[PDB]
């Protein structure tokens, strides 16, 4: 599995792209509740901090 | 389920919407995945109302 840090929307693009062209499991963290229309289920983004 | 799947990752992505002539699966029609994706003819899961 891959980590992924991401701080901007364009970071974000860029590994759904690299993991899209792997086709492989890839953990990403952002900072919020991050909608984000990429739907490859083998990427899995947590959002840092919960809803209030 | 190979063709359809580049396809949707492709164009969906870009929001550049695809008809789909040839595909009768309504796997890619969560409003989610390929959210730009247009089918041409219905899947079978429409004939199942029928």
């Amino acid at each position: 599995a891959l980590l992924a840090f991401p701080q901007s929307q364009g970071e974000m693009m860029e590994l759904d792209l690299v993991s899209l062209v792997l086709h492989i499991p890839v953990i990403s963290i952002v900072r919020h509740e991050f909608p984000r229309e990429s739907q490859n289920p083998l990427h899995l983004q947590l959002s840092l901090e919960n809803s209030l | 389920h190979f063709t359809p799947t580049p396809v949707s990752y492709t164009a969906g992505f870009y929001r550049i919407p695809v008809l789909g002539l040839t595909t009768r699966m309504s796997i890619y029609s969560d409003k989610s995945i390929h959210l730009s994706f247009l089918r041409t003819v219905p899947p079978y899961s429409h004939q199942s109302s029928v």
